[PDB]
């Protein structure tokens, strides 16, 4: 396990935000800034995506295990680590969105 | 630019020779687990099991004692005690049935206002949550552990017309529905209302009074011109279409709205693009992707199987090589990626399943 289960995920949903500020480090007319801001969205999106589906992969694991006190503990930290990354990656974006445009 | 490639490794044509409407892998399964998927059409579930050098053994074989029903749409749950798997099919008759894979026995039955079910979709987090789309203004969601209806979406601000399609969000906070009225409508499931009532039907026993839901969170009408027919969530992404040969990828609000931030007023929406195909215009054609949300597919109505890299930002440059099969000339209703991504399966209206192995 149940340990390796939350710390595999806590791990993959962390590779998930760092290749995505990487992602958005490789990253002007107003048409053309509307262009790489749809470029950050898209990229953003597919960082939420990862984390979510890692989460639900974690879920599944841990319900596919069946304590019962240690394994609704494992999915309640697991939907915290999920909220904890997307406000991560909502807030990178919600930074270079604004970096292009100043 | 997409990468992906697929062969064609096996094909059969199911004995009843009736139109395949619907089909299904079971994700609810571990690495190294067989891989399982169901298939809907006429008054027959039929389970498949997929096997090395394309072999494709059939498991089991449901036939349903009313001989007038005609399965359109299945999905797959697990039983919250067991973890068996369970299989929920409906169609022409209204009739929501829980099957018991191991037994291939109806253990459980659900009747919404009567009018046959266009769409079956299960709750991402909740097991026992299943959000029913019929032929009515209306969209049901139930909760299968206490045989209860959790609540109706629709009335007031509801779909106009007939509700034909919706899905959840990856964590089943929010429900995407769209209908014959043109329109995709946001309905929020993790507000305080919502959650209450599903933690009250929870607490039922006998060893009930549903929530009506007249209003939206988001209405849009500017997407399509014509009947949405099928709508998915891409993240906080939307992606929908019509008869008009596209799949529409879009957003609520402007470019750079949080999705969890719009206004129910919210009057903008933003689209992203459109993946273009042909020959794909006639009524109930579905399109679908693999867990990882990496992949898109959709069959047409001659047989072609179209595929595209969602990793693509451009739809344009997102599409890959078209699947086809010189013997494959029967409209595609339903495909399905297996767990892995490394199966896709297409069922036509001959009654023929094609499967496609990724090679790439």
């Amino acid at each position: 396990m149940i340990n390796e289960i939350k710390k595999n995920a806590q791990e993959r949903m962390d590779e998930t935000v760092e290749q995505l500020k990487n992602e958005l480090s490789k990253v002007g007319t107003e048409e053309r800034r509307l262009e790489l801001a749809k470029q950050v969205v898209f990229a953003a999106n597919r960082a939420l995506i990862r984390v979510r589906t890692i989460a639900l992969e974690a879920a599944w694991r841990l319900l596919m295990l069946g304590n019962k006190r240690d394994i609704s503990q494992a999915l309640e930290e697991i939907e915290k680590l999920t909220k904890v990354a997307a406000k991560k990656i909502k807030e990178v974006l919600e930074a270079k969105i604004k970096e292009l445009r100043e | 630019k997409c990468k992906y490639s697929f062969k064609c490794v096996n094909s059969l044509k199911e004995d009843h020779n009736q139109p395949l409407f619907g089909v299904q892998f079971n994700w609810h399964s571990k690495e190294g687990d067989p891989l399982v998927f169901a298939t809907v059409g006429s008054n027959r579930v039929t389970l498949y099991e997929c096997h090395s050098q394309g072999e494709i053994r059939l498991l089991q074989s449901y036939v349903d004692a009313d001989a007038d029903e005609n399965f359109y749409t299945c999905a797959w749950t697990y039983d919250s005690n067991t973890s068996h798997p369970l299989l929920a099919v409906a169609g022409s008759r209204g009739i929501i049935r829980i099957i018991n894979p191991i037994t291939m026995q109806c253990i459980k039955h659900y009747v919404g206002h009567g009018n046959a079910i266009n769409e079956l979709k299960f709750h991402p987090r909740d097991p026992n949550l299943l959000l029913s789309v019929s032929k009515d203004h209306a969209l049901r969601l139930w909760n299968i552990q206490t045989d209860t209806l959790v609540a109706i979406f629709g009335g007031v601000e509801g779909h106009r017309d007939e509700v034909l399609s919706a899905d959840y969000d990856l964590l089943g906070e929010k429900i995407m529905s769209c209908g014959m009225d043109h329109s995709l409508k946001l309905w929020r499931i993790n507000s305080k209302r919502m959650m209450n009532a599903i933690k009250e039907s929870y607490d039922y026993n006998p060893n009930f009074i549903s929530q009506k839901i007249h209003f939206p969170d988001f209405s849009t009408r500017d997407i399509h011109r014509n009947y949405v027919d099928c709508v998915r969530w891409l993240g906080d992404l939307i992606l929908s279409k019509s008869c008009e040969n596209a799949i529409v990828c879009w957003k609520p609000g402007k470019m750079e709205d949080d999705i969890d931030k719009i206004k129910p007023s919210e009057s903008n929406v933003t689209i992203l693009g459109r993946f273009d195909y042909s020959q794909c215009d006639i009524w109930y054609m579905r399109f679908s992707m693999d867990f990882w949300q990496k992949m898109l597919a959709l069959g047409n109505q001659v047989g072609k199987l179209y595929v595209w890299d969602l990793e693509v930002e451009d739809p344009h440059k997102a599409k890959c090589t078209t699947l086809t099969h010189h013997k494959c000339g029967a409209a595609i209703r339903q495909t399905s990626f297996s767990r892995d991504s490394s199966i896709l399966i297409a069922v036509c209206d001959d009654a023929s399943i094609w499967r496609w192995d990724r090679l790439r």
